[PDB]
């Protein structure tokens, strides 16, 4: 790992580094993949698939292991989130996410950046670009709500993630998904409504519109 | 029922009151006989312990005021079952026995024993 | 409206629908009911159209027997406040049942003949009583 | 597996009672730990002890009978005669003893047996149950019964023993237990007309 920090390309640096990230715990060393760190970190243009990967390498650093590497962590979700927020307002001729059409491909999307979150300890701070990206999703599903619930897919899964976030922020957007899904008198099975009931419960949220119908859907 | 559409519900949730039933161990680390007179608090395990004296049962349900369906696994199960059983004590429920003589299925071996009766009673009456 | 007349013009025809287009109009209707409250007539219209080629997808029959019920209470719930409104101020048996007839067609905006069918196919469905 | 490591099985026990949470589990959970901690004899039983006080009444009160049995059966195993818990379990059986099957029976009376209870009146009831159904009794609770220590005490009254002896002659058939029932109904006040008869085709 020494010698690839100048003789890799970016493709197989960062390909490199998904295959020791998914490695076992017995044949991790932190030196290795720290070069490895200011390899990737330089980057251009990268596909959303490809940078979804880097977020799944990110995700699967042994957690022993994890607190050893927290400014290359740092360092890659500044890259990370600086990437994404160029991208959320590329067109789709070019992949952009502004011109996406359905509700699954999204949803695959920001559910990982923001499951990328559980990363760093509560005693620290976040990343500006991870911040402003956050808030760059949630513009993002608030500019186009209406849409994304209508399919037949609905993009409910997303809710928790946005509520694990401590940023309240997210929590606008999370209850205005259930608000307009209220608006739009949908069913759901009986567990996904305790389960929305109790994160109501939880972070006691004073919306009336959905009270109504979370008292008559349960 | 339409309504329910496949969703289980909290029958068949996960629940903290549905493990208690599962007393397994947590060890791997994860033609039919109708009887009356039962009492409701009899539990269909005491019903298979009393009416195997007689023969084998696939399955049983009771219903309330002690009425209860029994299935048996053989013909010989059943022939001695219907009048062997009749009127034995249990737990202060004394039963009753009656016989479903008709069967879903016996209801069509009877059809033609009627139909070729009544085309004989034909016979007869244009004679 | 215009796709309730939709509906409506395909029950004329006796077509066999592709199911899965009648639903996914059916979950549009919610997505237009924003805009603009449908009727209690239109939506048991779409109800009893839904059921005669075999519809069984349950929510967009949810949707509709929702809506009429919506309806119902919306209508029962202007009359009381017009009744606190008023209070904040301060054959024999044909003339008893007229007064009951306009009372029914006001609020429900249908025949006690067709709503209680309304009634029969809900409870054929087994919803909660 | 059979692991038999205890030294670590002491940290959760411990835990389990150092944060108070020995009161608020499931009665169905404890008798399926306690009954796994009687597989691999424990040894640390003052830690057992600690965990089984900790419980209080309430729990006692309402249990049903399927955990209160293993729960039983778990602490006879372990060899444990905790004096102010029996007496809870003796007054509590007095509710729930015609709801236990037949098994659970001959679980319950060689279970308290073997931990030296000596209550004779719930004993002598346990028994009546189980005459009661003396026709629907099978091999494995004859064996659990009639095998159980010093069982020639509850032999006592002639109508309460008789109801079962013939079952016992007509199902089992190992022959060391024929001779087992055989020796021990000689030590009992049965008369000796009905003791003879019982031995005329028991022995065999």
């Amino acid at each position: 790992a020494i010698r690839f920090a100048e003789e890799s390309d970016l493709f197989s640096a960062v390909q490199l580094f998904s295959f020791i990230c998914q490695q076992e715990k017995e044949a991790i060393s932190p030196d290795a993949v720290k070069c490895l760190a200011e390899r990737v970190i330089e980057g251009k243009d990268l596909d959303q698939e490809t940078v979804s990967v880097l977020c799944r390498a990110l995700r699967s650093i042994p957690r022993p292991h994890r607190p050893e590497l927290l400014r290359e962590i740092g360092e890659m979700m500044e890259f990370l989130g600086g990437e994404v927020k160029e991208l959320l307002e590329l067109p789709v001729a070019k992949g952009g996410l502004k011109g996406d059409v359905s509700a699954g491909d999204i949803q695959s999307f920001i559910s990982k950046f923001l499951s990328l979150d559980g990363l760093l300890p509560a005693d620290h701070d976040r990343p500006g670009t991870y911040m402003a990206a956050i808030v760059a999703c949630v513009d993002y599903i608030t500019e186009r709500l209406e849409d994304i619930v209508s399919d037949e897919n609905p993009p409910f899964s997303i809710i928790p993630h946005l509520l694990n976030i401590n940023m309240e922020e997210t929590r606008r957007c999370g209850q205005a998904i259930i608000r307009e899904a209220a608006e739009q008198g949908i069913h759901f099975p009986t567990l996904q409504v305790f389960r929305f009931l109790l994160a109501l419960g939880d972070h006691n949220m004073r919306d009336q519109r959905v009270y109504r119908h979370l008292r008559n859907e349960f | 029922n339409p309504w329910n559409d496949g969703d289980a519900g909290w029958r068949g949730a996960a629940t903290g009151a549905r493990a208690n039933r599962g007393r397994g161990g947590f060890r791997r680390g994860r033609q039919r006989v109708q009887v009356s007179g039962l009492s409701d608090e009899t539990t269909w395990h005491t019903l298979k312990d009393h009416l195997r004296q007689a023969g084998e049962v696939t399955f049983c349900k009771v219903f309330s005021g002690g009425r209860a369906v029994v299935e048996f696994v053989t013909p010989e199960d059943a022939a001695r079952a219907i009048t062997e059983l009749q009127a034995s004590e249990l737990e202060g429920a004394t039963l009753f026995l009656r016989e479903d003589r008709e069967d879903t299925v016996l209801v069509n071996t009877r059809r033609k024993i009627r139909e070729v009766r009544d085309a004989q009673l034909r016979a007869r009456k244009e004679e | 409206h215009e796709l309730v007349r939709v509906l409506t013009a395909f029950a004329r025809a006796k077509i066999v629908p592709p199911k899965r287009f009648l639903a996914l109009l059916g979950r549009r209707f919610a997505v237009l009911n924003k805009r603009k409250k449908l009727g209690s007539l239109p939506s048991y219209r779409a109800f009893v159209n839904l059921y005669k080629m075999g519809h069984d997808q349950m929510n967009t029959f949810r949707f509709l027997a929702d809506c009429i019920l919506e309806t119902i209470d919306s209508n029962i719930k202007a009359e009381k406040k017009r009744l606190r409104l008023a209070q904040l101020q301060s054959d024999p048996h044909l003339l008893q049942n007229l007064r009951a007839r306009e009372r029914f067609k006001r609020l429900t905006e249908l025949k006690p003949s067709m709503f209680t069918k309304l009634l029969l196919v809900l409870a054929r469905f087994g919803a909660p009583h | 597996k059979v692991f038999k490591q205890d030294r670590i099985l002491k940290q959760c026990l411990d835990y389990l009672v150092e944060s108070n949470a020995a009161v608020k589990l499931s009665a169905t959970s404890i008798g399926a730990m306690l009954n796994s901690l009687a597989a691999i004899r424990f040894t640390y039983h003052r830690s057992v002890k600690q965990f089984m006080i900790a419980i209080s009444t309430e729990q006692w009160s309402e249990m049903d009978a399927s955990p209160l049995v293993k729960i039983v059966s778990a602490m006879a195993k372990l060899s444990l005669r905790l004096p102010q818990v029996l007496v809870h379990v003796g007054d509590r059986l007095l509710d729930v003893y015609t709801f236990l099957s037949p098994l659970d029976t001959a679980l319950v009376i060689n279970s308290l047996q073997s931990i030296g209870y000596g209550n004779d009146e719930v004993l002598m009831m346990l028994m009546r149950h189980a005459a009661s159904s003396a026709r629907r009794w099978d091999e494995v609770s004859l064996t659990l019964l009639f095998g159980a220590s010093g069982v020639h005490r509850l032999l006592r009254n002639v109508e309460v023993a008789a109801p079962l002896l013939e079952q016992a002659a007509g199902k089992t058939s190992s022959p060391h237990l024929r001779q087992r029932i055989a020796a021990s109904l000689r030590r009992s006040a049965l008369p000796r007309a009905l003791v003879q008869s019982s031995t005329s085709l028991l022995t065999g």
